């Protein structure tokens, strides 16, 4: 109830600037040297082997072996969710070229891959199916416009929750006092319900954002 | 119940028992049909359903 | 329903329901299907 | 994988046989079974029970009443009263039927019962007709 | 200037009410997930109306739009 | 020019209440295809009864849009 | 001249109480059809009831219509 | 007279929980059509609590009623 | 006036959450009358779940209330 | 003061979604009530799942509330 | 000056209905939970139709957030 | 000033977007208590299909939040 701050999201605070922040994810990858694995490897390799294994009823043939870009932008992903909520790291999602670079490559590589490939069921994409004479125009420029801006929406999604999941934090963080054992209490126990949410939701947010390329990789 | 076996066994006759079940109103939890089993052709069981 | 609203059993449903299909069965099957008791 | 258990006090249809899909008319809605269907029971009703096996061959078996049950091993029990295929049957007989139903809901009068069977018969009569013309 | 910055205003509040046809658009295609999910052979008569449904609720949609338009540029 | 400004805001505001026929139709032909996915033996007095809904929950959605012109150039 | 530019905006955002009436008439009769699709012999008695809700929802609709009225010509 | 514009803008933005009796009456009246559908034997006690549902739902209704008028002849 | 302005508009716009309560109350009414058809035997529990289904939503709906009056008369 | 107002006014239209907290309450606990119709001995179990659902549209119904305290004190 | 800061009111207003694309996913995705536990074996073409229903209840999010970027900067 | 009073109340404004990302939660929530009381044996893949409706429910309301936190300190 006392006051409110943001502003973290500045990628050249010092020389040493914030790009650094994308460069955290190549530390947690689990380098393998041993035949027999190590327990993290392990873990890493059933839980990927185990996301290949439930993407394997979406992939398609025009998709025969882009899953490994659909996981690495599944790993990304929650790569750059999970590391965003650890307190002194600046929101790197929060930052809207992170998000430009997750959605529009993979979008033009989807679109253009379909219109060359299967021009008609692109513009059928466009229409919904079994549409009469006097309900197919107003469908279809609606479904144009929706077409066009949705993956924009989706880099807008991927930064919008970790922005509003950072920004809920910094406002319970900065509404406590150090001194005050039963405000401190209160804080500290909001934002681990808070953190449990956030942490949940990043996982899922993740998980959507790879089931709707594999979906949208099928066709 | 009687007047019986003289006749082949038809659904009818099912239906008279099942109707006798039902509209008699006498209480039961659990039951057991008592019949012949057809084993073979020199053989026959007595099982219960 | 309408069979349990006028308090008749579902076989003396059945029984109506069977005798009206076997009346159908003009062609061929009427006598054949039809053995009585 | 669907076992299939059609049978009847007059015929014998299908024994563990794997069929696709069987759509029947219960009393909890027309609805239609698949291989690892939802467990449950129902209770047929005068209607179109239709079998469409691994080949795709559809085959329509008009039933009077009944009994419809699915497990959780994928095992379809349909036991139904006088299970036939709709082709043996005629339409004008269906309306006969039907129209000898309305005169029995007409001459009821305070027979409660006997309108009950008026109204019992009507739907049988209804069921052929959508069967017998379709 | 009072009149353009009361067009804004309505034409914000006139796109308030599409939520309604959000809502019902995934209404019924919701109810057509579970009346196909029983019953599969009538997909073609289920999702025809389902088209239906969504043409009307749209329409609904479409007649916010046109509501803001009309208090954006024409009115 | 006050008047003028103040029936644009209102008259954006009421264009908010068809929203809720929108809702109301897509909920409708939402349960006509779960009642149709069920005995669709009966589809001449379902969707007799279902375009009694229809033409129910847009009239109160064109009753609001009535309401919105009568804001817009009647008073 | 503000208290008429007031009334404007205040019936305006009135009206949009109409659209739960919206909403609730294609609730009442969507379930109508799935109450017509099992059971289908107590139609009429179904259809009396479906009546009374819609004799009950809407008519909160043109209750909220009516304050519409008052909040242009008594409020 | 701007204190009492803004009661008249503040009772007008008030009316809008109209919106909660209308689909709390709707939804409760069709699932009231569902549930008279089948099992009509208990058609004295279903009733009974559905009345009981839509006073709960209409009273909130009222309870906007009362605040619209709370902001217009109380303060 | 201007900040009495304020709350009196504030407090117009926060008692539309008692709308959202009011479609919670008629959505557990609604599903008590479903779920009361069938099985009618468990009566004092499904009476006991419908009535903590009233005291989360209506509960809820309180919520607003009083960030009404605390932009009505605290702040 | 007039950026005072707008902190009222942006709080009032904050306290919006605490509906939406409310409908979400209803639909869980409603739908509850009827997958408890069915099978009364798998009462705790399934509490878990409403549970988490109240838990997560409470979530939504804080996270409206936040933007009434940030209109409030912060914004 | 209040051009634009208008058009920001009516920009706020207008991404509203991106609220009932919400309702209406969840409503889509809510009834393949139902549809699901019945019917496994359909879960291709289930889940293809909720998606093309997931996909026209986000359109009419997007349709009314591309309708807030419209009066935000696109003049 | 009356530029960022303004830019408040369409934040204001753009809060209003939550309340139907509630409903959709609620909805998919409830809706999951029905799927597990049918066919408890598909606990694990109807809970990841319910969580994928989580995941588009709030996201949507996320998109007005976003809305809301660019008029309310961004723009």
């Amino acid at each position: 109830m006392m006051a409110s701050l943001f502003s973290v999201f500045d990628p050249t605070s010092s020389f040493l600037s914030n790009w650094l922040s994308m460069l955290i994810p190549l530390l947690f990858m689990v380098m393998s040297f041993w035949l027999i694995p190590s327990r993290p490897q392990f873990l890493a390799k059933s839980v990927l082997m185990g996301l290949n294994r439930e993407m394997s009823l979406l992939m398609g043939p025009a998709s025969f072996g882009a899953n490994i870009l659909v996981i690495a932008l599944f790993l990304f992903i929650l790569f750059n969710n999970f590391i965003g909520l650890f307190p002194y790291i600046f929101t790197a999602t929060s930052h809207l070229a992170v998000t430009l670079s997750l959605a529009v490559p993979l979008w033009i590589s989807f679109i253009l891959y379909t219109w060359i490939k299967e021009t008609t069921n692109a513009l059928a994409h466009l229409v919904p199916l079994g549409t009469p004479a006097p309900l197919m125009p107003f469908m279809v420029l609606m479904e144009i416009i929706s077409n066009m801006i949705r993956p924009i929406t989706l880099s807008v999604r991927l930064a919008a929750n970790m922005i509003a999941g950072h920004l809920l934090l910094t406002l319970l963080g900065a509404q406590g006092t150090l001194e005050n054992l039963y405000v401190t209490s209160i804080v500290v126990f909001s934002q681990i319900i808070l953190l449990m949410l956030e942490f949940s939701v990043a996982i899922i947010q993740s998980y959507v954002f790879m089931t709707l390329m594999t979906l949208y990789a099928s066709e | 119940c009687n007047d019986f076996g003289r006749r082949p066994p038809v659904f009818e006759d099912a239906t008279k028992v099942a109707r006798a079940v039902l509209e008699s109103g006498m209480e039961f939890t659990n039951g057991k049909i008592v019949y012949n089993a057809f084993r073979s052709v020199v053989s026959f069981r007595t099982t219960d359903i | 329903s309408g069979r349990r609203g006028r308090h008749v059993d579902f076989g003396a449903s059945v029984d109506f329901e069977v005798h009206m299909m076997r009346r159908a069965l003009k062609p061929e099957l009427r006598n054949e299907a039809i053995k009585r008791e | 994988q669907m076992a299939f258990t059609f049978a009847a006090p007059s015929q014998v249809f299908y024994n563990n046989a794997n069929i696709r899909q069987v759509d029947v008319p219960s009393f909890s809605g027309s609805f239609g079974i698949l291989p690892a269907h939802v467990a449950t029971l129902a209770v047929l009703k005068p209607g179109v029970v239709t079998v469409y096996q691994e080949d795709g061959s559809t085959k329509k078996y008009f039933v009077s009443s009944g009994t419809v049950t699915v497990n959780d091993d994928s095992s379809v029990q349909v036991l139904a009263e006088e299970a036939v295929p709709v082709e043996n049957l005629d339409l004008q007989a269906a309306r006969d039927i039907l129209s000898k139903a309305q005169s029995d809901v007409t001459s009821a009068g305070a027979d409660m019962l006997k309108l009950a069977e008026g109204q019992i018969a009507v739907e049988v009569g209804e069921a052929l007709v959508k069967a017998a013309e379709g | 200037d009072i009149d353009s910055a009361a067009k804004f205003i309505g034409a914000g509040a006139a796109t308030v009410g599409v939520a309604g046809s959000g809502a019902g658009i995934g209404s019924v295609f919701g109810s057509l997930i579970i009346g196909y999910a029983r019953n599969p052979s009538l997909k073609q008569q289920l999702f025809s109306y389902a088209i239906l449904g969504f043409a009307l609720s749209e329409a609904m949609g479409l007649f916010c739009l046109m509501m803001a338009f009309l208090l954006l540029f024409a009115f």
